[PDB]
């Protein structure tokens, strides 16, 4: 699709057999989302860094559909004011911006 | 990094 | 223009009669730069609002240009992390996502 900007790119994903809501971050370069179930291995990754640090679950090669797209992408899992889709999973959807 | 907004 | 997203997605920016370097940022609703001085009135606006408030100055109809396109829109002035283009100026120079 071609998604304009006026109000917040938010879009369905299909994740951990979930659907969930998720904003398309281009300033993010990671993807969190919180409340998934994700099976396999783990490891924990420090993220932000501004007051402290957050600690999430990096999950790899996580099988995702953003928007009807299904792709292959590290996810983190934990707390988050709002799921994000970073640039980590918009380069695998072919996402780019342009004017 | 990861940046988003609010008022 | 076309952007893909394997980096961050930095571009040049003329603004209050300096070149910037800020980030075209899909995840933040609006537009906030540091060290600028910008003429005539503005008002005070509370940003942020996790773990307390950061208070800015509120610049409207700013003319800016963003990567050769001239443009016009509020441009928040105050200390951020990164210089960053929001959604408010991004859709006047037409940017759209894409995949």
């Amino acid at each position: 699709p071609q998604i304009t900007l006026w109000q917040r790119p938010i879009v369905t994903i299909k994740i951990g057999g979930q659907l969930k809501e998720a904003l398309l971050n281009t300033g993010a370069d990671d993807t969190v989302l919180e409340e998934v179930n994700l099976p396999g291995r783990w490891k924990p990754k420090l993220i932000g860094g501004i007051g402290g640090f957050v600690k999430v679950r990096q999950y790899d090669q996580v099988p995702i559909e953003i928007c009807g797209h299904k792709v292959i992408g590290t996810v983190l899992v934990g707390p988050t004011p709002t799921n994000v889709i970073g640039r980590n999973l918009m380069t695998q959807i072919g996402c780019t911006l342009n004017f | 990094r990861v940046l988003f907004e609010a008022m």
